[PDB]
């Protein structure tokens, strides 16, 4: 009788939408760099064949989803049209002064998108500590990859970390304006990105991921609820 | 899948006798219960019913609030209760699957059951409860209906069924047109809507039993008094 | 089908001026954002230069900026890549590519994984 | 006052022309479009629909002022119209203090805030909201009734007024608090929320904030003389001055006029600063 | 050799060339300018299926031509009745992307692939429960982008490491690997015949490939840009493609070229999802616009427009009959149109 | 020694495709439209079905 497929169906529909309270409440990550960057440190610094890789970890009660596409062909700009529900990007940058112009070329790419237009993105620059000691040491022509690093100055609402060299400081956020510039050349202010700092060893990502889905999904209901 | 009864023997008239049909394999959750009851020397006859998950429940005309039917399951066990037992309550007891969708076959399995004894609705009747047929020659089997069973939907719900001796019943053709799983391609059935016939193109001695024809348009399910086939 | 076929280069001198040319045929050119890669020997890919669809945003990237200059003539569908103050680092085999999709910004030539939109290329070699 | 009158008149339609076209916009645009079927949506799909309501008492109501000479309906239809439309205005408040809530639930703690926007969760408390809402209004049978002076037409001089039992009994001390708290507590609510919400986003938001901070200040504007002028109303039964009377009966005016300013404006000021609905109505 | 190499692949390409040239007589627009032109045609959406949770890539009709299967990123593969909106079956996926998913012809058998570069199998009419896990079609380097059934043993799988594999659901290996294309396989189709299926890549290519032989025969190379969705003419031997340069071209295997193009001028998105009726008049295509444009096919003229979704159309599909066309998008809802 | 093989490969399969018969566009036309007219009357989608006998409405 089609009355017992109407009970089925809506025994169906019990079960999406008790389950489709668990896929509202978690939140989904995608995971984007390169060959060089430490996205494969990052993973294991998080602690509760196959194209995707699926990490689970949750803090302060709510649970988030990372996806790795590592072990995929390298021809992204199909497939990555499919993370559009995905609630922020993380990507990784190799802070080797060179990877970095193919890094502003992804990430340009990535906020170009039509797609990934309404989309956030995270950037971690790891391996701070590579660089730190890469440009402490002298030898980096850090100027004659990027002429724009001759005339910036460090600005005067920079906060240096202490024991931090000055030098330092002015690569580092000569690094995020560099970001930062193509992050704010659309305008549209839909989606803000949120450069950071991390090394290989830095329990606080966890944290500072926290922060930045909490500032994500605070925008999106002020989008949403009529208080943007 | 196997479904397997607990329970039973002899009840005084006014005792009271928990019947339990327990799941194994198969996913009892999603797959609906019926009770079907085979008295001695006559046909069958349903009794109760509860949809997937505990949901609409169905009793029959006879055995309205009297048996109280309950379903449970994370323990894939189905209860039935019995409250008062009459004359007519003694009966073979059968435990039967059923999901209902497209494609789908319910009644397909039948549990081998317990046996019970004590110290307007459709209704089906058949041309000849025995035909004496040889085996390998065709055998025709009709029933008829009160009303037309063809719902506006474009089916019939008419569901035939064989049950051998000593076995419990097993589905040979569900919607009048559909083979079950499992039953060899010799079975067929035709109808117009109100008469119906079962077409068997050659009959083995692993073949014989009891014909009983089942409606599924309008509960209570009536099934029909019995063909039996002799050799 | 996509036809983009680059011309131009040779053996330059140090310090000299070279042009690259490529004849863009099957498809609207003035319809899709054009760019430059190069391989050098040893390296992978990297993105060049790429210039918009009229021309407007052009951009080039750090290791050659100033220097070199991209232009498009929609007209004939031709790509110009003039090249001035050349070094020995700038020796490589430079492949003009196009993206994708039409109306749209987004880069995708860095891969080197046999990308579709992209020509056989034409080597440049600088030696004193 | 004649000119007095023609401007309340004038103000009243051109309000009713405004809010009616205000209130079926918002009604029937949720429910045509799934993709902001959302919580804050509701909310202001069941504000217009109170609205609404309470507009379709405009031609019961401004006559008791415009004219105050006929009366046709019965007692108990004059009672139950005004019902429906103190109904109305708790179930009204009572959603201005759930948006609030809501909104406050979103900035301060946006996490927990997902984890409790399930439908099922906000069908609970607007039915809830709408069962107190009735249920406050119930005591509005038992206080309002047709009656008139001793000794006159009992045809001509029939108005329906609140009854002389109310006064003389301890009823007056119910119209005054029980009505208070319904004003008293949304509006300490709305304040203190609002002021966090604002403070985290601050700690562009500034145009958000002096939105929302206008919000309030309309709230309180159209809300506190609709009680201060009950109040009055309630103490001039007490003998005294033709002052206090006058005060009373222009305050109850101008309550009126911004409540009904404020009631055309609810599916305006939530819907103008929203760019999602500001986009997908066309 | 290299030099000689280049020589004769170009010397091979103007040769094809020019025999296609010349292979060319009358364009279809201009054999097809005296016939009566289809006109304005609206459908309506009879029945939205509702229930989705998260963004919806694909989808596929039963040979029932009421049953369908829709694949969404949330990580369920559900089968609904398209004639009483009812839900068969709500298949939980190991793996939430998803970017194919398969109706077999004998409807035993539901297929679906994604990021996993697995092509998961479930079966139906399994006796032991609603849905289980058949076997993982592990093996392919990149992400599968669509799969097709041939028979209840044979499924054609359409990755994204420009591989197309035959699998056999017996031995649960590659029976055949195709490696012809040079870009990212989207989309791959099967004639009503199961001897022929062609494959469209990231590379403006559209390739014959045989399910027997395993050669590839013909090479379409008519686009621009690269090719999401691919769908043979219902008699099996033209084919249409649409690709992200706004233009739907339809190709044939006897010709060997484009016979005839659909744009316009107020269409500036790609085409995801392609379709055809069963008389081939109406060719459905899902563009980037947030809605379904109806393309004739021998006049490639705007019939009509399918605007009932508030998102991308990814996916689109026909019964085997051409009583109803069930467009799902990216809204999570899936719009039926009589 | 992978160059050189993938680009013999390429040639081999590129003039395996050159050697395919083909047929005129005239005649490839003509045999669409003959499938057109053929099918046109039992497509729903080009001719509605009345809500009747339609399976679905």
């Amino acid at each position: 009788e089609d009355k017992a497929a109407v009970e089925r169906s809506k025994m169906i529909e019990k079960q999406l939408q008790k389950d489709k309270q668990v896929y509202r409440r978690t939140l989904r990550l995608l995971l984007l760099g390169a060959d060089n960057s430490g996205k494969s440190t990052i993973v294991k610094q998080m602690r509760i064949t196959s194209g995707i890789f699926e990490t689970k970890f949750q803090v302060d009660k709510v649970n988030f989803h990372m996806f790795d596409v590592g072990a995929q062909r390298d021809e992204r700009r199909k497939w990555i049209q499919c993370f559009n529900d995905v609630t922020a990007i993380i990507f990784v940058v190799d802070s080797s002064d060179n990877r970095l112009q193919e890094a502003l070329n992804d990430f340009k790419s990535i906020w170009n998108n039509r797609w990934l237009r309404t989309i956030s993105v995270i950037l971690f620059l790891n391996k701070q500590d590579l660089l730190a000691e890469k440009v402490l040491a002298g030898k980096s022509k850090i100027e004659d990859y990027f002429p724009e690093f001759a005339r910036y100055t460090t600005p005067e609402d920079a906060t240096p970390e202490p024991g931090e060299d000055p030098r330092v400081t002015r690569a580092k956020y000569f690094i995020r304006k560099e970001f930062v510039d193509i992050s704010t050349a659309s305008g549209d202010g839909r989606h803000i990105c949120y450069p950071h700092f991390t090394c290989s060893v830095d329990t606080e990502n966890a944290r500072r991921i926290f922060n930045d889905c909490k500032d994500i999904i605070l925008q999106m209901n002020l989008r949403e609820y009529n208080l943007v | 899948v196997q479904l397997v009864e607990s329970g039973g023997g002899l009840v005084q008239p006014g005792g009271s006798r928990k019947l339990s049909c327990s799941a194994s394999g198969f996913a009892f959750s999603s797959f609906g219960m019926h009770w079907v009851r085979q008295a001695p020397e006559k046909g069958l006859e349903w009794v109760a019913y509860i949809s997937s998950g505990s949901g609409t429940i169905y009793y029959a005309d006879t055995v309205k609030g009297r048996f109280t039917i309950s379903r449970d399951d994370p323990k894939n066990t189905l209860f039935l209760q019995m409250t008062s037992l009459r004359s007519e309550d003694t009966a073979m007891y059968y435990c039967v699957r059923s999901i209902y969708y497209y494609g789908s076959s319910p009644f397909d399995f039948w549990g081998q059951g317990t046996t019970l004894t004590v110290s307007s609705d459709i209704v089906m009747t058949q041309a000849t409860s025995s035909v004496p047929v040889t085996p390998g020659e065709s055998v025709s089997i009709s029933c008829r209906s009160s009303k037309s069973l063809l719902h506006s939907n474009g089916n019939t719900y008419l569901y035939w069924f064989l049950q051998r001796p000593g076995q419990s019943p097993q589905l040979l053709i569900y919607r009048m047109s559909n083979l079950a799983s499992g039953v060899p391609d010799r079975f067929s059935g035709s109808g117009s809507g109100t008469a119906f016939t079962l077409t068997i193109s050659r009959l083995e001695a692993e073949d014989v039993g009891v014909y009983y024809c089942m409606q599924h348009l309008e509960y209570p399910l009536t099934f029909g008094a019995g063909t039996k086939l002799e050799l | 089908q996509v036809q983009l076929q680059e011309s131009g280069g040779g053996l330059v001198q140090p310090g000299g001026s070279l042009r690259l040319s490529c004849a863009a045929s099957g498809f609207t050119f003035s319809n899709y954002k054009m760019n430059w890669v190069r391989q050098a020997p040893g390296k992978g890919l990297e993105w060049v230069s790429d210039i918009s669809q009229s021309g407007a945003s052009i951009s080039y990237t750090g290791s050659v900026k100033g220097r070199f200059t991209i232009s498009r003539d929609n007209a004939k569908n031709t790509l110009y890549l003039q090249m001035n103050s050349l070094k020995p680092e700038d020796t490589a085999v430079y492949y003009c590519a196009r993206c994708p999709a039409p109306f749209t910004r987004d880069c995708f030539d860095v891969t080197s994984t046999t990308y579709a939109y992209r020509g056989q290329g034409t080597q440049v070699t600088v030696s004193s | 006052p004649a000119p007095l009158l023609a401007g309340v008149t004038a103000t009243c339609v051109a309000l009713f022309v405004v809010g009616i076209a205000g209130n079926l916009l918002t009604m029937l645009v949720v429910s045509r479009f799934r993709e902001l079927r959302t919580t804050t949506n509701l909310y202001l799909s069941s504000m217009a629909f109170s609205d609404l309501l309470i507009f379709l008492c405009m031609p019961l109501d401004l006559v008791r002022l415009w004219q105050y000479r006929p009366w046709n309906f019965g007692d108990l239809l004059c009672k139950l119209f005004q019902f429906v439309s103190e109904s109305c205005t708790y179930a009204t408040v009572l959603t201005i203090t759930a948006l609030s809530v809501e909104r406050y639930f979103a900035i301060c703690f946006p996490l927990r805030a997902k984890v409790v926007v399930t439908k099922g969760r906000v069908k609970l408390v607007i039915f809830v909201i709408w069962a107190v809402a009735f249920c406050s209004a119930g005591p509005i049978f038992v206080l309002v009734g047709v009656e008139h002076e001793n000794g006159t037409d009992p045809w001509d001089t029939n108005e329906c007024r609140p009854t002389e039992f109310a006064v003389r009994s301890g009823l007056l001390t119910v119209m005054v608090w029980v009505s208070s708290i319904f004003f008293f507590l949304p509006v300490f609510c709305l304040t203190v929320l609002y002021s966090l919400i604002g403070r985290k986003l601050w700690r562009n938001h500034k145009q958000t904030v002096k939105m929302l901070a206008v919000v309030v200040f309309a709230f309180i504007l159209c809300w506190l003389p609709f009680h201060v002028g009950r109040y009055l109303f309630s103490k001039s039964f007490e003998p005294g001055s033709l002052e206090i009377a006058q005060i009373s009966q222009y305050c109850n005016l101008v309550s009126f006029v911004l409540f009904y300013l404020s009631a055309a404006i609810n599916p305006i000021l939530y819907n103008i600063m929203s760019k999602k609905y500001r986009v997908a109505v066309f | 050799e290299l030099d000689q190499l280049r020589q004769e692949a170009e010397q091979l390409k103007n040769q094809i060339r020019d025999a296609r040239k010349a292979c060319a007589d009358a364009t279809l627009s201009q054999i097809t300018n005296n016939i009566d032109p289809v006109g304005r045609i609206q459908m309506r959406t009879r029945r939205t299926l509702r229930g989705h949770l998260a963004k919806i890539y694909a989808m596929h009709w039963g040979t029932d031509s009421r049953l369908l299967v829709s694949a969404s990123q949330d990580g369920k593969l559900i089968i609904w009745d398209s004639y009483t909106t009812n839900k068969v079956h709500a298949i939980p996926l190991r793996s939430s992307w998803v970017m194919t998913c398969a109706y077999a012809p004998s409807g035993n058998y539901v297929a679906c692939g994604g990021l996993d570069n697995i092509c998961s199998i479930y079966n139906l009419k399994t006796r032991e429960g609603n849905v289980r896990v058949s076997r993982e079609l592990a093996g392919h380097t990149g992400y599968l982008s669509c799969c097709r059934f041939l028979d209840d043993n044979q499924i054609v799988t359409s990755s994204g490491d420009t591989t197309c594999a035959l699998w056999d659901i017996e031995t649960g290996q590659q029976t055949t690997t195709f490696t012809g294309h040079t870009g990212d396989v989207m989309s791959l189709s099967l004639a009503p015949d199961t001897r022929l299926f062609v494959s469209g890549a990231c590379d403006a290519s559209a390739k014959l490939w045989d399910v027997r032989e395993g050669m590839c025969r013909q090479t379409f190379t008519g686009h621009e840009s690269d090719i999401n969705a691919i769908c043979f003419f219902p008699n099996g031997n033209a084919f249409a493609t649409g690709s992200d340069d706004a233009t739907c071209r339809l190709f044939d295997l006897r010709a060997d070229q484009e016979l005839m193009t659909y744009s316009h001028d107020n269409i500036i998105c790609g085409i995801t999802s392609v379709s055809f009726s069963k008389s081939g008049r109406l060719l459905l295509a899902g563009y980037d616009d947030f809605n379904c444009n109806v393309w004739d096919a021998l006049k490639a003229d705007r019939a009509g427009v399918l605007a009932g979704h508030d998102n991308r159309v990814s996916c689109l599909g026909v019964t085997d009959d051409g009583m109803a066309v069930a467009t799902g998008s990216w809204d999570s809802f899936l719009k039926i149109w009589n | 020694t992978a160059s050189i093989a993938q680009a013999r490969k390429l040639v081999e399969q590129l003039k395996m495709e050159a050697n395919i018969d083909r047929i005129k566009v005239s005649k490839a036309a003509a045999d669409l439209m003959a499938y057109c007219e053929a099918h046109a009357k039992e497509d729903p989608l080009l001719t509605p079905v009345p809500a009747s006998e339609n399976p679905f409405r």
